[PDB]
């Protein structure tokens, strides 16, 4: 009975690094995005359906690991390419938790509800990880409406104080990239997109055009204040920011 | 275990291991012939095994640096940059090794948070071999402007160090050009090719050309044309490139007017 | 425990006895209804908090540097406890 | 004697690179409190008050 728990106890370790168990293996049903885990029988039912409870959190860890796999293969410059980067940032922290336990194991103990209350500071942030990547495999967006809906569920989350603070480091290495073709089309009025990274496209005066593959901050009028900016040089609190931008610069 | 936790370690210097491999090219993979109850610890080592399969691209890269001497300026200036990047590679081998010799025993997956942090850079240098094949100078500088306009900011300080030494040939070849108005070339490397039928006496007439098929992507096609008629008239840093030569080209002007002063 | 902890107020406040006494008593207050160590033990989670420290600053070399004075000061086999010393090296950055 | 000393050089080497402004007596004192299963989150506290 202590016996059993102890082996799974490794062998959930084992799973959530991403490396197949003793007794849980794994089965690709979807091609590994969500993996249908089996536990394999064991003698105590007991301990065998508290196992149970905590596979769901490596299912939410294969749905991250196949956000970082799906910016590269498109080979984006965009800022999606960059969201993952961040993904694999709290991705690299997290080994570190489990790693400790699995530490722990060696010297020392770890039963399965010391295993369990240790796990449950990170299910609850990986859940929100993984609806932020599920929500975006659709195989878009590029730059602009990779921003309206990162800047959406935040403003959805509004109230429990846990995703504020893990979606802000998200929305500013998002957003890193993204004032900086800001600025070129309000200094200068020139593009910066290796693809189409900003939401004000170009094809003197112009024949500039928005496009809603690429929707605006929140507000499509701060948008439309770029697009008069842009003219002129050539002949929550963030859309605020624009303007007075432009009347600066009219 | 003790011993495949050394083990791990010679893989990454690209050192085949004390157990037999049927694998160097493909991964690293290890099979000892107990491999079956290691499925589990063996693969959390046949992800470490990847890393150093990645090593190994830059290692044979390396073995094509120097020859009695080989093809390109910029192809082994290159080759430099891609060395020095596994000299640092190296440095964490070296304090990983002498941990596994104090008064011993390092976890597995201690190990793996020791080798997460080279993942992110070694991976985008064998990227970065990819695109190459050629040593052809300025096909270089193609790739690392293609590859500081992707995404991930992590694998974009790396590219940064390296624009640092590839382009560093690109500048020694421009600024003596400019302003005395002399060349270099030693396999026609330069994006100037010399000789298109014979050399003549200056009144500027055609002897330079662009050369595209080995430009620099540093520069745009309207600014390597400006480079031209300042280098015939004497006869991010890749941004910093096109504006000292509008600083140029007004130096050289007055050279110009010099040469009606002669007729 | 009593007399390393008043060796504390005098070194750094450069004061002898009956000048440190009310600082004394923050002091020993605050040690003394937390004294066990209120995290799992583990020096490797330090170290790491300590070279992302290094890396945010971008202060790359040294943190490659520091992985080298952490074996020095494991091997020589003189210190145990070496997590709390660490802890509190990084934490006074 | 000697193995305590080298240890000791070790750990001002670990102070210089983190900017502690810990001196070689302060240093050790902290070191001999460590050693005694002190909290360090405690420990932390009380110095930045000894500095003011």
């Amino acid at each position: 009975l202590p016996s059993q728990e102890t082996c799974l106890v490794e062998d959930l370790l084992y799973i959530l690094i991403g490396v197949d168990g003793r007794y849980i293996s794994v089965q690709p049903l979807v091609g590994r995005q969500s993996r249908s885990f089996s536990v394999e029988q064991n003698l105590d039912s007991s301990v065998k359906e508290l196992v149970n409870r905590i596979l769901p959190v490596a299912t939410n860890y294969s749905t991250v690991t196949r956000f970082v796999e799906e910016n590269s293969s498109f080979e984006y410059g965009q800022v999606n390419h960059a969201l993952g980067a961040a993904m694999r940032t709290l991705g690299k922290e997290y080994m570190i938790l489990i790693s400790q336990l699995e530490h722990l194991q060696r010297q020392g103990l770890l039963s399965l509800q010391k295993l369990w209350f240790y796990i449950q500071p990170t299910l609850r942030t990986m859940e929100v990880l993984a609806s932020i990547a599920t929500s975006l495999n659709k195989g878009e967006c590029f730059g602009g409406a990779t921003l309206s809906l990162l800047h959406d569920r935040t403003f959805g989350y509004t109230g429990d104080s846990q995703a504020q603070e893990l979606c802000l480091y998200l929305t500013k290495a998002a957003s890193a990239p993204y004032f900086d073709i800001l600025e070129r089309w309000i200094y200068r009025g020139i593009i910066n997109d290796p693809y189409s990274e900003f939401m004000v496209e170009e094809h003197w005066d112009q024949r500039y055009t928005i496009v809603q593959q690429q929707i605006p901050s929140f507000l499509q009028k701060v948008a439309d204040k770029i697009l008069s900016t842009g003219k002129y040089l050539n002949v929550q609190a963030y859309v605020e920011r624009i303007e007075k931008a432009y009347n600066y610069a009219s | 275990e003790t011993s495949l936790v050394r083990d791990l370690l010679y893989v990454f210097q690209g050192i085949d291991g004390k157990f037999v491999k049927m694998c160097n090219s493909e991964n690293c993979y290890k099979v000892d012939g107990k491999v079956a109850v290691s499925k589990s610890l063996k693969d959390i080592t046949s992800k470490l095994s990847e890393l150093g399969w990645l090593h190994n691209k830059i290692k044979k890269y390396t073995d094509q640096r120097s020859l009695d001497r080989a093809f390109g300026l910029v192809g082994q200036s290159f080759c430099a940059a891609l060395h020095q990047e596994l000299k640092e590679y190296y440095r964490l081998l070296s304090v990983l090794h002498s941990q596994l010799q104090v008064e011993s025993s390092l976890t597995l997956r201690r190990l793996l948070v020791w080798t997460f942090d080279p993942k992110i850079r070694l991976k985008t240098l064998a990227a970065l071999v990819d695109h190459c094949q050629g040593r052809k100078g300025g096909e270089l500088a193609s790739a690392v402007h293609a590859y500081t306009k992707t995404g991930d900011p992590y694998m974009r300080s790396l590219v940064q160090h390296i624009l640092g030494l590839v382009a560093y040939p690109i500048l020694n070849f421009l600024y003596r050009w400019i302003y005395d108005g002399e060349l270099e070339d030693t396999y026609h490397e330069f994006f100037v090719a010399s000789d298109p039928v014979v050399k003549t006496d200056r009144l500027w007439h055609d002897k330079y050309s662009l050369r595209k098929s080995m430009i620099p992507s540093f520069m745009t096609m309207d600014q390597s044309r400006k480079v031209l008629l300042i280098g015939k008239s004497i006869n991010d840093l890749e941004n910093a490139f096109q504006t000292k030569i509008d600083a140029a080209y007004f130096d050289t002007s007055k050279y110009l007017l010099d040469v009606l002063n002669k007729n | 425990p009593n007399v390393l902890l008043q060796n504390l107020c005098c070194r750094i406040l450069g004061k002898g006895e009956a000048d440190v006494a009310q600082q004394f008593q923050y002091a020993v207050r605050v040690i003394g209804s937390n004294f066990a160590p209120t995290v799992e033990r583990d020096e490797f989670l330090v170290t790491e908090k300590i070279k992302k420290e290094f890396v945010r600053q971008r202060r790359e070399a040294d943190g490659a540097l520091f992985s080298e004075l952490h074996r020095k000061l494991q091997s020589q086999g003189v210190l145990k406890n070496r997590w709390s010393i660490l802890y509190l090296l990084l934490s006074l950055s | 004697m000697s193995a305590v000393r080298e240890t000791m050089d070790v750990l001002l080497e670990i102070s210089r690179l983190l900017n502690t402004g810990l001196d070689m007596e302060t240093l050790s004192i902290c070191v001999r409190l460590c050693e005694q299963g002190i909290n360090p989150e405690a420990l932390s506290s009380v110095i930045k008050e000894l500095r003011r």
